[PDB]
């Protein structure tokens, strides 16, 4: 259980998310709805996000990332949330 | 070799005979052609750029177990969904089983 | 007798034409299931057998049909919306059949 | 095959970015599954259901529900809503 600091939860919120504290199942499903509703990810390699004009860019902290990174992903959301 | 013109056909090889499967495609693209399926055969595959535009899959295959075998191949691209999908790993069964 | 969660990632060895059962929970009512995502020198079965007195127990029955080192590989999952979406559009395929002799 | 949405479909589909009259198949399927995606009409425990009853979508559909697995039903429902140009 865990709980979005503001710049992930308005993220979150955008695409529907309700709460203040979620699951991290939640929290990854939340930002795939986003990366898909933003029509971020690459059309030819779709593992790749493109977010430096967007705010997953500054909150994850990068003008792109590849969705193959697992570890890396985990961390950049880890850094965005309180554990609960 | 077989190509595209023996799609959807009936081939008969023996056991350890090998053959190849030519099909185009163009991975610019993100595409590539990928074995879904294949049993009875042990199989590899091999991008070659035409160096003379996109280029040729190689697809070898071998006859690996007597009997009705086949294989299937598809030209794809995998999405961002499915890419997304594997940072929630499902829950797996694995067991090796030597069979004698 | 039947391998339950606790074989997990062990080695078996069975006869070519010998069944052995593997016996998974789960609870379909979820929507997940147990399926086979891979194998390779076995043929399978999988039934759903509810728990008569949550969920049921996922029986799949395994018979080793080459001799050789097999290997069967089951994930618990609940397929997606895009992937049923995806599905209307189908991709280019190639099919061989192949009889060996 | 290109095609020109009716006013609802097209309504739908510029809900969700498109911003043309005219639009291939693959278009079209794209967008309404980014629709129904965003939205989250779908089933949760069973993911190829789309309750629509309350929505745009059962509108031009003229259904409470459909199932994804039904591609001719769905690809009927998608043709009664465009022209091909
Ligand atoms: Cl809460
Ligand atoms: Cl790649
Ligand atoms: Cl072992
Ligand atoms: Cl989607
Ligand atoms: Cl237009
Ligand atoms: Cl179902
Ligand atoms: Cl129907």
């Amino acid at each position: 259980l865990v709980r979005p600091k503001p710049l992930l939860l308005k993220l979150l919120k955008s695409v529907g998310a309700q709460k203040d504290t979620y699951t991290m199942k939640e929290v990854l499903f939340y930002l795939g709805q986003y990366i898909m509703t933003k029509r971020l990810y690459d059309e030819k390699q779709q593992h790749i996000v493109y977010c430096s004009n967007d705010l997953l860019g500054d909150l994850f902290g990068v003008p792109s990332f590849s969705v193959k990174e697992h570890r890396k992903i985990y961390t950049m959301i880890y850094r965005n949330l309180v554990v609960v | 070799s077989l190509t595209e013109d023996n799609n959807n056909t009936t081939i008969t090889i023996a056991k350890g005979e090998n053959k190849e499967i030519i099909l185009h495609g163009n991975p610019t693209t993100g595409y590539s052609w990928v074995v879904d399926s294949s049993e009875g055969l042990s199989n590899t595959v091999e991008y070659v750029a035409d160096q003379h535009s996109g280029g040729k899959y190689h697809i070898k295959i071998t006859g690996t177990q007597t009997g009705e075998g086949k294989i299937v191949l598809v030209y794809r691209r995998t999405s961002f969904a499915e890419y997304w999908n594997l940072l929630s790993p499902d829950r797996t069964f694995t067991l090796k089983v030597n069979v004698q």
